[PDB]
């Protein structure tokens, strides 16, 4: 039985280890995936496959825990995944676990750094113990906390992340990449930031008009705080703002869209 | 049983009875209650002799091995600190065990207390034992800072003696060691009866 | 070779190759003798800058090894340890057939199994029991041999030549005789024999497993 | 042996995975379809030889009072899944007292594949299934292949015969049909791609309806084929 | 009950105070060993028990807390965040095979803005905790024998808006009643102040 | 439970494994750390300058207690998980002991954990060198560095990394005895540019003394690289 | 491709074969017995002038009578001296002694055979110097787990070119000063550099005192000029 | 029932010079009866030089020097077939009985023999394992008489003896144990160890 | 040609070759044969020696399992006594926990289940060895052989080894209903000694072994003196 196994954990002659390469490539065919740093949040934006006549929904109650490609991990914390999607599934539970158990813990939310490098770890022991394939996923992470305000990072299959101000990853991320190379600033609005988003994926797409079947667009934002019932808890001190993660529907989308399409009609002008 | 120890300018200053009782038969009248632990550092037992003997030559097995990893001596707070964690684990098992640890290092004279539930405790003077209830008497009517070596000794050797001649589980030989910057020395023994004849005048 | 990798691998020809090859440590050990009369086991050897290769394994029994010394020091605590319990228990010698048996199962556990390799070293087991004394040498592949004279290791098809001419004479020698020819077999293996560079042992009637010393030693060389 | 089998590579495939999704594929068929008010699902059951007693031959499994299932691909693979389903239902009664809702049945499935394509020692599960049921969300159809991938349908099918069949149901599904057109759209759908006669005796179905999962008897299923 | 802690919360500061005392039966071994500990630059906690189990308590505490922090580029951790660890680790014990850490506490600190992204309201906190892993945040609280003295003083005589020097005075006051009435002697307490500055020794009480 | 053998010997004493790890360091971005009088200097390259790059970057040099600090060179999640546990023994030492640790003690501590690695059944080697500094409870600098089979040295300089045996020999001419604090940052930066390009946004720096420690500023860099980057021209 | 546990078929195990070929690779390490002292000595061999030469000891303090060189692979050699150590000190706890030099040769040879649970054999060959009631002693542990007694041996790279210099002048008779003379000549044939006062490492244990002493740099440079 | 028995009896021995003598009574005693007057089992042999001596229950005695004489074969095959001194053996015998801290042998146990200098020694011990060397020694249900029988003509402190001496005393002292104490009675077993050889005689005692 | 290195894997044609390797050890080993009278059972052995110099009993291939019941190993000797061992400790459990002697057909079945579980894990190999069974308990007297695959069967006569072709068709001119365990053991041994080979095996001796009423259906050697 030796003699068929194929040494995933085995380093080669060059301190390189191929599974780990390979499950690179794989990211890199699947579907586009954007994020995006403003003043007012951040943006992830996603590429959905061609649209089927017999497809369903799920119904689920609540609509801003999970769409395709956009999950929420906590209150402060949401991702958007490229690569093989039951592995993603695998560690989207784990971060959920982890997040909320620090807050049993300490009774305050998880920062967001934190949970990024535990999700990391995770992925490195699989690369050094145990003879099995890694995981395959690429994950962009948003968040918000009181030491560092919004944050977007990216994991990579390796078991690295990086902090970023744009970034893309999936099937067309050199495209993409160069565009948000040239059109993001340190001043930009939600609003703003959601139209540059749409304009990147629908060039990438390669169709003139925006499908809105086509596109998934969510956003970590801070909105005012709910109820403060003092007389329930007579030491407990909310702020104003709290952050949310919330899934864009098609009713939110359609002014932003059409803002999306003028600017294509008067890039296309000028040429 | 009746143990002592304090600090003054010149060192630290330890002195000991003899005696081994239940509370009535008298099994020894000449038990060692100073352990040289190595040549820097001394600990003292009160309780149970087999306690104090075997788990001070477990911490004197460590301190070696801290010398031959580390290239130096080990401090007087860390081996106190090893003694303590010891004790602690064994809190619910049932030692009897009140020792004190001596030393000088790098930071100076040093003297702590540590008892069989984990506690450790620096000060400048303890004494221990069934007899320490009539040493810290004539102890706390003589101790200061400013003692010479010679004047130290006395003292010490002086407290001892009247522990022993009221306790009935302290008595025979009145032992005293000095703790200075080059290690320690053992100072005298007398018979505690010996004693009696030089003080009664 | 396709099949002289494993010790669970058999050969179309129905041989175990890894089994074999550890059989050739012991053949290019040192070598070593052992003889017996009526009431005596003698073992002799070449340990020539000293290496031990004679043990003690309780007041009745000792041995002799040849191949990797790591493996003998292995077999050498589990028979003490056997030997000990056996005493504990029964406040008797442990018989010898009993230890020739644990230690032939023992080896054939380590060629059956992939996490386990075959010992590679050689015994000869001597002592002297309730039914007089016993020889034993064990190999590799987890047999055992009881003889009245053999031999094992480098070149000790020789000694085991002289051995067949004047083992028949044995069982009437003298213990003086039985050393005697224990050496002779011995020296048609190889220098010559000294004090310094040969062991030899003794158990028997009325004489607990010994080693001789240099100066009774001096006395046959 | 506590190697992994499913292995990456060069071009970032796991061709183990699509090796048991070809073996999916290649199961007789089976079939969906989700009606306003209920959901149906079907598929061929026919025998080598009728040496074989067909009664006992079952291709539609009931997971719990309200949700049931069927395959294509490797049977006893199938097998390992439904006990698991099974188990897990039973699970989440004792815990909250209410029926399990078909979405969280469907992901503990889809973990329960997800971890056959990466352990040691095991290679993934060969077939697909449809998972019908009803909770308070109202009426679900889903579809799970080998990968551990799932989607939620409106109709579909799997097996051989899978191509044809969602091209004939693409034109005459309707998204207001009521149950009963349902189940006769759906046995039509199977005589298209079927190899000889349909008959009560060689075909199964089962139907979700007013909060049950029910298998049809055969007695049932002849009344129903008599008006196709 | 042999030892005594008193705290109190005003508009800028923590006052804290504890008895001195370390005894061996009915011996006094020594009467100054300090027992308010401070936990990282502005938290501290005055605990009353036997010494194995308080040291063996505020070292556990303070190592995790090191480790927190360094985990998270060196931010101060806020007050309700420990005082929520260290509830969670004496209910632990409590179930636990060892048994409960025999330990009563009160935390104090003061918390302060990490960065500009922070909408924390700044401001003194104070908790009471006992050892079963009881825990309830107060403007005033005590431990021990001379504990029920103290609060009576308090509900008379504490406002929100002391100046520093009226506390001073009124902790000392506190620590007198504590020896004209309880008869085991706590004849030296040690106090600590928190405030926005961090956590310094108090030298006029006694 | 994976229990292969993964790290053996080949026939003429090799064992590959290690050499690899050995490989994967050299691929590594450079890191070189610099003993003064006083201070203990950590400078380290950095992957690129990018627009979409946060300005707030991601740490390479890490604290492991107050008065011990880590750079390397290799695979970084590798070295993550190598700087977890030395943290960890910096804590469980002040719980056994009371003394803060002291650095040589550290040191052995990681080098066996890496020499474990390269005899464990069931797992590969960390392919990671690090540098470690620190000062004692007396005020003096140690500066040690580990490779991967586990062999741990002091030195009074020291490279790591690609190009590390170019910016060696450059050290080993110009190196002095007792330099000053902004001696060392100068001898530092200087070393570095041997083997990078720019020295624009390219280069984190770290510098310790005896009770504090500095992640320096973009704003006092540039001055300090600027300096260096005349002296370079003459 | 071929296991762990694999024999050649000579009889030999090759894990074991290489493992001695690695050792060969080494710094150079030798020993002589004489019926006064013991005497250890090792070329040091460090790679660049910017490493402080204290940090690379290769003779180690196993207990007060017994110390160590070390040939191969340095931090193997650390575990087993770790091991060593313990073990001495366990022999005190016990029975209140120090622990012959023969015996803990023994020890460390009975974990430096547990492979097959670690991946590999130890590449490390030690030798042991020491006193104890029979006098000064020189062990070598190896590989195989094999622990013999010596009069002078060396073990590295130079071992070959030592053993034919000790073939010539070593007698069993010798003083401590013709020792002391002879191992640093052995080290300046072999060596590659220039041998400095601060490129290599002597220790002596005495039958007189029988405790281990570590020479300086200051007394190494009398037995350089005495040459 | 209880897992502890005392089979009673005395052992006593006193060093010299260049020897030690030891004494061992043979009776062992059940509840309210005796099982034999003629048991051997209170002095077992160690080493040519050293001798383990104990009190209480019969049955721990036996486990224990069959514990010791196992360390001690164990001790051979590691240390080149040497034995370990009386020093050593003494070591060990405390270690191992603390580690027996919490099921403790009900054992009052001796160790005596030769040193290095060729003196006799007695170590005695309690039950866990403290101990100290002295000259001479007593346990078991005499143990309150012998001994301050021994402190008042070997020390003398309120006012070189010869083997034959010396071993009349120890004659003497038993003889007024046997009158005395129930448990002790029938004859006494005595050794004489010298660098020579080991003399061995028996005595009789009154049988009541 | 991969498939036929280890015991877990068919072959295209549905054979497991391993097991077949391994039968070919016992086909090349030492004659067996073995009768089944009206009173009880005898078995003969021819033993090789490799040397004129071993005691009387040395590497002997018939044992006792329990009172009534023993074994006889064909093919290789040390794996035949894991066997051995195996046996003893059903023969052992039968009697402890069920208060029977364990019945012959019930011991055959559970040594045949023992060696085929050798036969289905990558990990092991498969024993060399075929037993022969003899037992008389209270299902009368028995005689089965189990083979290498673990395949169990019952006969009247038989016979292993590189000798049986030859030594079957002597076998089938008994009669075994009318023979006695004297008369048998006069056939038995005069088959062996006409196949022996004296060109490749130059020294040899028999073995031989009953359970039988005259015994007391205790299983046991012959005497010597009556070959």
């Amino acid at each position: 039985s030796s003699r068929y196994d194929s040494r995933t954990t085995t380093f080669s002659p060059e301190g390189r280890l191929y599974q780990v390469e390979y499950a690179e490539e794989a990211i890199s065919q699947a579907g586009t995936v954007i994020g995006i740093l403003t003043t007012g949040g951040v943006v992830l934006g996603a590429e959905k496959g061609v649209q089927n006549s017999l497809f369903d929904s799920e119904n689920m109650e609540d609509k801003n825990i999970s769409g395709e490609k956009m999950y929420k991990i906590a209150s402060h914390i949401g991702c958007s995944v490229a690569g093989v999607t039951s592995d993603a599934y695998a560690l989207l539970n784990y971060a959920r676990l982890s997040a909320n158990r620090h807050h049993y813990t300490y009774q305050e939310p998880m920062a967001a750094e934190d949970l990024c490098r535990l999700l990391c770890d995770e992925k490195q022991l699989y690369t050094q113990y145990g003879g099995v394939r890694p995981f395959g996923v690429s994950f962009l992470l948003a968040g918000w906390d009181r030491h560092h305000g919004y944050q977007l990072y990216h994991t990579d299959t390796s078991g690295n992340y990086n902090a970023w101000r744009a970034y893309a990853i999936g099937q067309n991320d050199q495209v993409a990449q160069s565009l948000l190379k040239r059109d993001w600033k340190p001043e930009l609005t939600l609003d703003e930031g959601i139209v540059l988003c749409l304009r990147v994926l629908g060039k990438t797409m390669d169709t003139v008009k925006l499908s809105a079947e086509r596109l998934e667009v969510a956003v970590l934002h801070k909105v005012p705080a709910p109820a403060t019932q003092k007389l329930l808890e007579p030491y407990g001190v909310l702020p104003k703002t709290v952050p949310e993660f919330k899934i864009l529907r098609e009713t939110d989308l359609k002014p932003l869209i059409a803002e999306a399409d003028r600017q294509r009609e008067a890039e296309e002008a000028a040429e | 049983t009746t143990t002592l120890g304090f600090h003054f300018d010149g060192g630290i200053i330890l002195a000991v009875d003899s005696r081994a009782s239940s509370g009535q038969y008298i099994s020894s009248q000449t038990v060692m209650k100073v352990l040289e632990i190595n040549e820097y550092l001394l600990g003292t037992m009160a309780g149970g002799a087999a306690d104090c003997q075997y788990w001070e030559r477990v911490l004197g097995m460590e301190c070696r091995l801290w010398e031959l990893r580390n290239n130096c001596r080990i401090s007087v707070a860390a081996a106190s600190k090893i003694l303590a964690n010891i004790t602690y684990s064994y809190r619910n098992y049932g030692l009897s065990m009140g020792t004190m640890v001596a030393g000088w290092d790098q930071f100076g004279p040093s003297l702590y207390y540590v008892d069989d539930k984990g506690t450790r405790v620096k000060h400048e003077l303890f004494s221990v034992g069934s007899g320490s209830i009539y040493a810290y008497g004539v102890l706390d009517q003589g101790y200061r800072k400013n003692l010479t070596v010679e004047e130290a000794c006395e003292l010490a050797r002086r407290s001892i003696f009247h522990a022993t001649y009221r306790d009935g589980a302290s008595g025979g030989i009145v032992t005293v060691y000095h703790v200075h910057q080059g290690g320690w020395t053992q100072i005298s023994r007398d018979d505690q009866t010996k004693l009696y004849d030089r003080y009664v005048l | 070779n396709q099949y002289d990798t494993n010790t669970t691998t058999w050969s179309p020809t129905g041989r175990l190759f890894q089994v074999e090859y550890a059989n050739e440590a012991v053949n290019n050990g040192s070598a070593a003798v052992g003889t017996k009369n009526k009431d005596f086991v003698v073992l002799t050897a070449l340990k020539r800058s000293y290496q031990e290769k004679v043990f003690k394994l309780d007041d009745h029994v000792g041995m002799a090894i040849a191949g990797l010394v790591a493996d003998g020091r292995m077999l050498a605590r589990f028979v003490r340890t056997e030997c000990m319990n056996y005493r504990y228990m029964h406040d008797s010698d442990n018989p010898l057939p009993l230890i020739a048996e644990i230690v032939g199962e023992k080896y054939q556990r380590h060629i059956q199994f992939a996490g386990k390799r075959p010992f590679g070293v050689g015994l000869l087991i001597a002592g002297y029991d309730s039914t007089g004394p016993h020889l034993y040498h064990t190999v590799p592949s987890g047999d055992v041999f009881d003889f009245k004279a053999t031999a094992m290791g480098l070149r000790s098809q020789a000694a085991r030549t002289y051995l067949e001419k004047h083992f028949e004479s044995f069982p009437d020698c003298g213990l003086d005789e039985l050393i005697m020819h224990a050496l002779k077999a011995l020296a048609a293996a190889t220098a010559e024999l000294n004090i310094k560079n040969t062991t030899i042992a003794i158990v028997g009637k009325g004489t607990p497993f010994m080693v001789l010393t240099e100066e009774a030693a001096r006395k046959y060389l | 042996s506590a190697y992994g089998l499913t292995t990456f590579s060069p071009s970032g495939r796991l061709v183990q995975i699509e090796y048991a999704t070809t073996a999916a594929s290649k199961g007789t068929t089976a079939l969906g379809v989700k009606a306003m008010d209920g959901v149906v699902i079907a598929a061929e059951k026919k025998t080598t030889s009728p040496l074989a007693a067909s009664l006992t031959v079952q291709k539609v499994f009931v997971l719990d009072d309200h949700v049931g299932c069927t395959y294509s691909g490797i049977g006893p693979d199938c097998r390992v899944l439904v006990d698991a389903a099974r188990k897990a239902c039973q699970k989440y009664r004792l815990t909250y007292h209410e029926p399990m809702p078909v979405s969280q049945l469907v992901r503990h499935i889809s973990s329960l594949y997800q971890e056959f394509t990466q352990s040691g020692g095991v290679r993934p599960f060969g077939c697909s299934l449809l998972v019908a049921g009803a909770d308070s969300q109202g009426n679900h159809l889903y579809q799970v292949d080998p990968s551990g991938t799932f989607w939620a349908w409106k109709a579909t099918s799997i097996g051989k015969g899978s191509t044809d069949a969602k091209t004939f149901l693409e034109k005459r599904y309707t998204n207001e049909m009521e149950i009963e057109d349902a189940v006769h759209t759906a046995l039509l759908t199977l005589k298209e791609g079927f190899d000889g006669t349909m008959t009560a005796e060689n075909t199964q179905v089962g139907r979700v309806s007013e909060g049950k999962f029910e298998l049809f008897t055969v007695d049932q299923l002849k009344d129903y084929l008599d008006q196709i | 009950m042999s030892e005594t802690t008193i705290a109190f919360r005003c508009n800028g500061f923590v006052l804290v105070a504890a008895a001195g005392l370390n005894a061996f039966y009915y011996i006094k071994i020594m009467d100054t060993e300090d027992k308010v500990t401070q936990l990282d630059s502005h938290k501290v906690v005055a605990c009353a028990g036997e010494n194995g189990p308080r040291v063996n308590f505020v070292e556990y505490i303070k190592c995790n807390m090191a480790l927190k922090r360094m985990r998270e580029h060196g931010r101060v951790i806020r007050t309700s965040a420990a005082a929520s660890f260290m509830r969670n680790a004496l209910a632990g014990a409590l179930r636990s095979r060892d048994g409960a850490y025999l330990v009563n506490c009160l935390l104090a600190g003061y918390d302060v803005a990490a960065s500009s992204d922070d909408d924390i309201a700044t401001g003194p906190h104070l908790y009471y905790m006992d050892y079963l892993g009881t825990m309830q945040e107060v403007p005033y609280g005590c431990h021990g024998y001379g504990a029920s003295f103290v609060i009576a003083m308090l509900d008379r005589l504490w406002r929100p808006d002391l100046t520093a020097q009226e506390a001073v005075d009124l902790m000392q006051k506190c620590c007198d009643e504590v020896k004209k009435r309880v008869v085991i002697s706590n004849d030296k307490f040690i106090c600590k102040a928190v405030t926005e500055n961090g956590v310094e020794i108090v030298n006029t009480v006694s | 439970s994976y229990d292969r053998a993964i790290t053996v010997f080949s026939p003429d004493g090799h064992l590959f494994q290690v050499e690899y790890a050995q490989e994967a360091v050299r691929k590594g971005l450079c890191a070189v750390g610099v003993r003064g009088k006083d201070s203990i200097i950590f400078a380290v390259e950095k992957k690129s300058v990018q627009k979409l790059q946060d300005s707030r970057t991601i740490r390479k040099i890490y604290k492991l207690d107050e008065h011990i600090y880590l750079a390397f060179a290799g695979l970084s999640a590798d070295a993550r998980v190598l700087v977890n546990h030395a943290q960890l023994e910096c804590q469980r030492f002040r719980l056994n002991y009371e003394d803060a640790v002291d650095v040589d003690l550290l040191v052995r501590y990681v080098a066996k954990v890496q020499q474990k690695s390269t005899q464990s059944s069931g797992s590969r080697p960390y392919g990671v060198s690090t540098i470690i500094g620190g000062f004692n409870e007396n005020g003096q600098p140690h500066l040690w560095k580990t490779d991967p089979s586990g062999m741990s040295s002091a030195w009074r300089a020291v490279a790591i990394g690609r190009n590390d045996k170019t910016v060696l020999e450059f050290m080993e001419k110009s190196y002095q005895e007792n330099m000053t604090r902004d001696q060392c940052v100068h001898f530092a930066i200087k070393a570095l540019l041997e083997a990078v390009e720019s020295g624009s946004k390219n280069i984190e720096l770290v510098v310790l003394e005896n009770k504090k420690a500095l992640y320096m500023g973009d704003d006092e860099l540039r001055k300090f690289v600027v300096e260096v980057e005349k002296e370079r021209e003459e | 491709d071929r296991g762990v546990n694999t024999f050649s078929p000579e009889g030999r195990i090759f894990q074991i074969e290489y493992a001695i070929e690695a050792i060969k690779l080494g710094s150079t390490s030798l020993g002589i017995q004489t019926p006064d002292a013991v005497v250890i000595a090792a070329e040091k061999r460090v790679p660049s002038v910017l490493v402080d030469p204290s940090s690379m000891n290769k003779i180690l303090e196993i207990d007060y009578h017994m110390g160590t060189v070390l040939s191969g692979m340095v931090a193997d050699a650390r575990i087993l001296v770790e091991h060593a150590r313990v073990e001495a000190q366990n022999h005190r706890f016990t029975y209140d002694e120090p622990m012959r030099v023969e015996s803990c040769a023994l020890a460390t040879c009975d974990l430096s055979v547990r492979f097959g649970l670690m991946s590999r054999p130890f590449g490390v060959s030690l030798l042991i110097a020491g006193v104890d009631e029979n006098g000064p002693q020189l062990w070598q542990t190896d590989p195989s787990g094999t622990y013999t007694r010596y009069d002078a041996q060396a073990i590295g790279a130079g071992a070959e070119a030592a053993q034919t210099v000790f073939n010539e002048i070593y007698h069993r008779n010798m003083t401590v000063e013709e020792a002391e003379t002879l191992a640093v000549r052995i080290l300046k044939q072999v060596m590659e550099e220039e041998l400095t006062k601060s490129n290599i490492e002597i220790a002596i244990v005495p039958a007189s005192t029988g405790k281990l002493e570590v020479y300086d740099q200051t007394k190494i440079q009398r037995i350089i000029d005495r040459l | 029932w209880s897992p502890y028995a005392d089979n009673g009896g005395t052992i006593a021995a006193i060093a010299g010079k260049n020897y030690v003598i030891l004494g061992g009574d043979t009776r062992l005693n059940g509840d309210f009866c005796i099982h034999t007057r003629d048991d051997r089992t209170k002095l077992f042999q160690l080493t040519e030089h050293t001798f383990l001596a104990s009190t209480g229950m019969q049955a721990d005695r036996l486990q224990l020097q069959q514990m010791l004489k196992y360390r001690i074969q164990w001790y051979q095959y590691n240390n080149g077939g040497k034995l370990p001194s009386t020093k050593a053996i003494a070591k060990l015998t405390s270690t191992m009985l603390y580690q027996r801290r919490f099921f403790p042998y009900y054992t009052f146990n001796m160790v005596v023999g030769l040193d290095e200098k060729g003196a006799g020694v007695c170590y005695s011990y309690d039950p866990v394992g403290s101990t100290e060397p002295f000259r001479y020694g007593t346990s078991g249900s005499a143990s309150s008489f012998v001994e301050p029988l021994m402190d008042c003509l070997l020390t003398r402190q309120h006012m070189e003896l010869s083997m034959t001496e010396t071993l009349e005393m120890l004659k003497n002292a038993f003889t007024g144990a046997a009158e005395r104490d129930i448990f002790t009675g029938d004859a006494v077993c005595f050794h004489i160890i010298t660098a020579d050889g080991i003399r061995s005689e028996l005595f009789e005692l009154r049988n009541d | 040609t991969e498939h036929d290195q280890s015991t877990d894997i068919f072959s295209a044609d549905g054979r497991v070759f391993q097991v077949e390797y391994a039968c070919k050890a016992v086909d090349n080993g030492s004659t067996a044969v073995a009768a089944c009278c009206t009173d009880g059972v005898v078995v003969a052995v021819e033993k090789i020696l490799t040397s004129r110099m071993l005691e009387e009993g040395s590497n002997d291939r018939i044992h006792a399992v329990d009172r009534q019941a023993g074994v006889c190993i064909c093919g290789m000797l040390p794996d035949g006594r894991a066997v051995v061992s195996r046996a003893r400790a059903e023969a052992e459990n039968s009697r402890d926990v069920f208060a029977t002697p364990i019945p012959g057909s019930v011991l055959a079945s559970r040594i045949g289940e023992f060696m085929h579980v050798y036969t289905t894990h990558y990990a092991y190999r498969p024993f060399g060895c075929s037993v022969i069974i003899a037992s008389y308990a209270d299902d009368g007297p028995q005689l089965f052989v189990s083979d290498p695959s673990g395949t169990v069967a019952g006969y009247y006569g038989i016979a292993l080894g590189k000798g049986k072709t030859v030594a079957k068709t002597e076998l089938e001119k008994l009669n075994f209903k009318s023979i006695t365990c004297d008369e048998a053991v006069v056939k038995l041994t005069k088959i062996l000694h006409d196949v022996h080979d004296k060109s490749k095996d130059k020294l040899y001796e028999l073995e031989v072994a009953w359970v039988c009423n005259k015994s007391n259906c205790v299983f046991q050697h012959v005497p010597n003196d009556m070959i």
